[PDB]
């Protein structure tokens, strides 16, 4: 026999494979890349006015985030409809925008008492421990109390610099711009944003009824210690109102076949993980198995759980003259995404168990199986020469640089220069004398000398293998 | 939430010594 | 040197009337521009030069350099860096000495031996690691005291502590990276593995050799172009394969 | 072994012991020349808008309100040399120095 | 949708212009432009050469008719197996493309005496999309044709001993290389697909599936940009892009080249040995 | 090679650059590669595109050219 | 014994290297192949006037060519001082270009009885049996006077798209700005050209006082019957002025040393001819010797030609109004090339013969003589695959790509995508479809087969060759 089992595992496989295929195109439409492409080259394109040429992505100061925040934004947010406000009459300005910052109090570190008689004041990095609660300013509204991270519904974000918390002192803008402008013009008056703010956030969203979809922005500028302007942002279509159109009824059962379809073989996972063999894990053709089970459940439970509160969306629909809070589900719509990715790529990937069909096939299989165990012994020796070489350069060139900035960019650009992209100009003037020693040395040793001997392990035992095979049929 | 990676490295040192022996 | 006043309104004043003069526009083989901008909230320094050159009597070059450093002194106490610039000492006497009591242990002719030149290149650059750190360390106090001595006239060019600084780092680094390199080396212990290390030594002489050869016929790709390394890496892993099973 | 191990200890303890401010370093030292107008500073190629240079963007820097901590007045050198040189012939210059 | 178009003559050089100017509005604002140029002459009839190019297309009409004639009458010998040589199921794709070109050449230089009666410069617009597009098909059918017709020289050349060996060592492995070329394209069609899902909306590089497997290309030739996937995906970009690079330039790149040497060693000595 | 001239690419790089380089007006610079509203739209309509067409390049049109219009209905 | 004969020789080839790069090494600067890339590149900057700005690939209509020829056409030479006429005080209003032109007949086939009241002015192509000499227009000055090539000190054509014979017309510019600009205008009045014109030529001779060596410029236009014109330009630094101090009398004895050296090796090898081994050809090693002696051939009558040259060019600089005539003597860059090129042959020569010493680092980089040809074989078959695959890219992109205009550069692009300049941001629109099936069917056949069968093909050569050495 040995064959009516292997057909039934295949043609389950081949339906599952199918019914994740349609799942995965029917959340990956081609109006979203249009969308988000036309609102950021709308707000971070334009220049700050009509002299100045420097747009968002190049602030370079305090003084030029106040003059994009009045003006290209302000442009960007209110449209003179031919009252609400059309981004691009197509586009809908639900709601009203938002902006907070995050602000450390003076004396925070300890100037030494060498000079202390010229320094004054100074302000440590931002820390949780650190940082300002006290009022300020004229103190009338919410721009000048400190309002707490459970009271304002925030959660953390992770920026470039530090990951900054939820609170802060915020400011709901107007619904017009008439009364935006003098909002933001009363706020800079003021001194609002001294020296010791740390960062500031700028965040609204659109819904686009053409396409029901909706688009949550969020423009995030950071002001380290040590001075600059490092600006960001995050454009996120989410879709909250799902059930109008029948493929959308098509895609939910979908979603409920795939569900079963995980059921199913969770269930004949566990029925074989002791009865045909107990601790078996030296197949890798189960150990794949587990993995597609584990995330499967997870993205599951993610999605189950995200769509299951979108209580934020009724309560604002009930009165829209407040800000709308949808950081959470835009978040929770990125893990699913990166999840699902991972699970559909490792799908793909279980389709070699089948494979075998011929001995052509059977033979190439066998030739890379029997070459993973060297091949993995000489990777170990070939990393540690790779990290060796990343920690020097980080050491050296990591301060003066911007490429070799931290141990990741370090990996990343040795993997570029692996691949020849990297230009060597840019290091000698970083150091004269190690720069080129260090640039030589790593192509001469790692680009052939260390590069060549996995081709070389897999010539060998590839030609060995088909030796053997070759003998073996003729001795029989 | 500042790391100090002298005990980190101390540690490290000493769990890969054990294991090497 | 000119110290370009105190005050804001002085600084315009000296700037136009020396300006006024034309001190530095005929000849002027150099100008430099250098600061310090000291920073409180992270505890670094800062060496800031402005250079600017004049080759040819019109057309000027210029360029620039920021050295940002981190100002210890050695008479703070027992900073890390005095503790652990002080034992390398120690290791560095230990190596001395252990290849000394096997120099005379063998007696003579104990040259042509990586092993009796790679245990020299260690010990050198352990000593040099050690005494740039003192060195910057001195420096670095010599130069405070010194400001300090004269802080409301004095500029003390802090540019040496930088260069110093970095000296050391740069050294630092040399000696893990080939600590990590002998790490690696000592992998062949494993039964099955050991096959690579020994290829890759019987492999080094010829290979280089012939790479000679091909660089003094010409730096175009010749080599790493499509395969040539494979194909000796192959035959000579193949055969020590072989023989050791 | 023993003797590697603690000899990689101490060198990891000098070399990233104080791994801490290495990355304030690179921002500090960028936030210094872009501030300089880097850039702009070395755009320039002739001996007069040196001088608007330094009174528009550096004074302001060095000389301010709070204007970034200094510790310590700048300074201005020379060199002549005493040995005055004359303009070279039209065309490329001598990269090689005269 | 807007459409823009007219048609162009430029009495100095005798080259016709038809263009089209398409300006689209998408559902979510904003304008995408594009456009289409298309030069034509439809004269031919100028100097001596006119019959001389007259003369070359009948007689490539009669070469044609003959190539035909003869794989007909080769029909006539064995019928099936007659596929199974490489050299008689391309020379059928000669045949049928080269009459495939004659037949748009003749069906689009039958409807031209249309196109002389417009110099007076009427007032009625002139429907001229179909010799357009009627030129793009033609040139392309006549590429593929020069390029296959270039290609069947292997057949006469390999009587040579050596480029016999190398036509040997060729045919002896394309079995192997398509048996691995699939599980190849499998691993580049899930990497594609993964890079799809996670960098479709932001990179411009991968809006769509076979943008994805362009680009991918190009990564494989060595034009990473990388400025902007670290920036889309903070993590989950980057180990795409390093598991890639590893996986492609470390393991699945060298077994094409240990199977080409096996089999051209193997085909060598074997030859030499007979 | 009888059937494919010289003068093609030529013909076509400059009507391109007629058509497609020249700014819409003296005022502003964003050429027909770079349309970003139906008002620049509009301005090219009364732009470049006359420009070009009933140009002093030196060819000369033949027929009369059309425009035409894509909709969709509300709701 | 069995050492003198690999050791002396191997010495004497050496040192003759050495000699041949010392006197290379003060012959041409190193920036040579830049200036004459920046020289090539900016020979088509020719403005139209101050009303269009039709350039040379801009104007080809009525009034864009009518603009391109009015204006500074013929004032790039002439500059206003600050007569003489210099650009940068380099090269003075010292001499005038010159300009030929070869025209052909119509008139010389009949046309077909259907056609014989419509087809008049049928002409077929230029060849050497369809030279004319028939002047038309008004006689009223010397500018339309016949003569040959030969006695007006001049040469052939050797152009691109017709190699036309010497026949034809010559003009000749001023020394000063001011009778130039009337001259120009007075022949722009009325017409000036006809259309049967084959091959076009002009020749620009400078002195370029600033570094003493003759410059010439060429720019070839050549228009076939078949219709289209192929146009091109190029600069060749004559060297007839090279005598200026004690380095050119140091290059002239290095020229004689070297052809005393060449005159010994010929003495010898007749002595070891004909009274040894002689008619032999079935060596393969020998003919590395016979390409030397043929290199060193080539480089002394290069040397006697630029001699024979320097010497007839000696009785110009008669008068003070003349141009420098430098058309006899444009093959010294190409000369240096070549000298240069076979000082590379000797060093490479002498390094094999002296790797012998070489225990077994040398040995395994000694394969020719198991690689024959052997190789061939595979040329062959990758280009045939290169030059479809430029066809194929030629015919179907070609109009709106900018940069597949033309096969010799469309070779140039395919050799970059394979070196790794992929552009890709103009074939996808040009066609969607086979456009990217082009590119992935085009690198997925080179990068994954023929690169990686030249690998093996010299890796299994390497195997044998040790196998032999071990068995032996
Ligand atoms: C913060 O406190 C210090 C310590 O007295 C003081 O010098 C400084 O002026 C204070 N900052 C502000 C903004 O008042
Ligand atoms: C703060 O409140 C006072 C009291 O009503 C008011 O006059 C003032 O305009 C408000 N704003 C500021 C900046 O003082
Ligand atoms: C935060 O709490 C709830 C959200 O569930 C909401 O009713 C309240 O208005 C929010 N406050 C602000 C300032 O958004």
């Amino acid at each position: 026999k040995y064959l009516k089992s292997v057909l039934r595992e295949l043609v389950t496989y081949l339906l599952f494979l199918i019914v994740l295929c349609i799942l995965t195109y029917g959340m990956m439409s081609s109006n979203v890349y249009y969308y988000t492409r036309m609102m950021s080259q709308l707000f971070l394109d334009t220049p700050v006015s009509k002299t100045e040429k420097t747009n968002f992505k190049t602030l370079s100061s305090m003084e030029d985030f106040w003059k994009f925040t009045e003006g290209s934004l302000l442009d960007g947010l209110y449209w003179k409809m031919q009252n609400r406000s059309f981004i691009f009459y197509e586009n809908l300005l639900l709601g009203v925008p938002r902006i907070r910052q995050l602000r450390v109090r003076n004396g925070s570190c300890s100037i030494p008492q060498d000079l202390r008689d010229e320094i004054k004041e100074c302000y440590d990095v931002y820390s949780v421990s650190s940082e300002d609660r006290a009022p300020f300013g004229p103190r009338n509204g919410t721009a000048w109390i400190y309002t707490s991270e459970k009271d304002l519904n925030g959660s953390s974000h992770w920026g470039i610099i530090a990951t900054y918390s939820g609170a802060g002192y915020y400011l709901d803008l107007s619904r017009t711009r008439e009364e935006t402008a003098a909002q933001v013009a009363s706020l800079k008056k003021n001194v609002w944003l001294d020296r010791g703010t740390r960062a500031t956030f700028i965040d609204f969203s659109v819904y686009n009824a053409n396409i029901n979809l909706f688009c949550v922005v969020r423009l995030l500028v950071e002001f380290p210690a040590t001075g600059g302007v490092i600006p960001s942002w995050q454009f996120q279509p989410l879709k909250l109102i799902r059930y109008v159109t029948t493929f959308d009824f098509f895609l939910a059962a979908c979603e409920i076949i795939f569900c079963f379809f995980i059921f199913y073989y969770v269930v004949e996972e566990i029925l074989e993980i002791r009865i045909h063999k107990l601790h078996y894990f030296r197949s890798f053709w189960n150990c794949l198995d587990v993995v597609i089970v584990v995330l499967s459940v997870v993205a599951i439970g993610i999605n189950i759980y995200r769509t299951s509160n979108v209580e934020v969306l009724l309560q604002f629909l009930e009165d829209q003259n407040t800000f709308p809070n949808f950081e959470h589900l835009a978040y929770w719509q990125i893990q699913f995404n990166n999840i699902a990715a991972v699970t559909v790529f490792f799908v793909w990937i279980k389709l070699f168990k089948f494979i075998n069909f011929n001995r052509t096939m059977s033979q190439l299989s066998t030739t890379m199986s029997r070459c993973a165990k060297d091949l993995f012994g000489f990777a170990i020796m070939f990393f540690i020469i790779f990290l060796a070489y990343a920690q020097l350069a980080y050491l050296v060139f990591g301060t003066q640089v911007d490429d070799f900035s931290t141990f990741q960019e370090c990996i990343f650009t040795q993997f570029r220069i692996i691949l020849g992209d990297i230009n060597f100009a840019e290091i000698e003037e970083a150091n004269r004398v190690l720069g080129p020693i260090y640039f030589t040395t790593f192509v001469f040793f790692m680009f052939f000398i260390l590069l060549n001997m996995f081709a070389a392990i897999i010539a060998d035992t590839y030609s060995e293998v088909k030796s053997d095979l070759a003998q073996q049929k003729a001795e029989m | 939430a500042d790391v100090n990676y002298i005990v980190m490295l101390t540690c490290a040192v000493c769990l890969v010594t054990y294991m090497v022996m | 040197v000119q110290e370009l006043g105190l005050s804001l309104e002085e600084s315009r004043d000296r700037l136009r009337f020396l300006q006024l003069h034309n001190w530095l526009d005929n000849r002027s083989r150099a100008v430099f521009l250098e600061l310090t901008r000291y920073s409180p909230a992270v505890g670094l320094h800062a060496a800031v030069t402005l250079r600017l050159e004049f080759p040819a009597a019109g057309r000027a070059l210029a360029a620039l350099s920021v050295r940002p450093f981190a100002l210890r002194r050695l008479s703070a106490g027992l900073s890390l860096p005095l503790l652990t610039s002080v034992c390398l000492l120690l290791f560095a006497v230990h190596f001395a000495v252990a290849e000394a009591r096997t120099w005379h242990r063998e007696g003579r002719w104990r040259v042509l031996r990586l092993g009796a030149w790679a245990r020299w290149l260690l010990v050198a650059l352990t000593a040099a690691t050690a005494l740039v750190r003192l060195a910057q360390l001195g420096a670095a106090d010599r130069q405070w005291t010194r400001f300090v001595r004269g802080r409301p006239r004095r500029f003390t060019s802090f540019d040496q502590v930088a260069q110093l600084s970095s000296a050391a780092r740069g050294l630092a680094a040399s000696l893990l990276f080939l600590l990590l390199v002998k790490a690696a080396q000592q992998l062949r212990f494993v039964r099955q593995w050991s096959v690579f290390g020994k290829t890759l030594c019987r492999a080094l002489p010829e290979l280089l050799g012939v790479t000679l050869g091909l660089v003094v016929l010409g730096a175009l790709r010749l080599w790493g172009a499509l395969r040539l390394g494979a194909v000796i890496l192959r035959w000579r892993y193949h055969a020590l394969r072989g023989e050791l099973y | 072994l023993l003797v590697y191990m603690l000899f990689l200890l101490v060198t990891l303890l000098a070399s990233y012991g104080d791994a801490s401010c290495h990355g304030h370093a690179y921002r500090l030292q960028s936030a210094i020349k872009q501030e300089l107008h880097s850039r702009a500073f070395l755009a320039i190629t002739r001996s007069e808008e040196l001088w608007p240079w330094m009174a528009h963007v550096l004074l302001p820097y060095v000389h301010g309100n709070q204007s970034s901590p200094e510790l310590g007045p700048p300074r201005l050198r020379q060199v002549r040399l005493q040995e005055a040189l004359y303009p070279d012939p039209p065309g490329p210059r001598v990269h090689t120095c005269s």
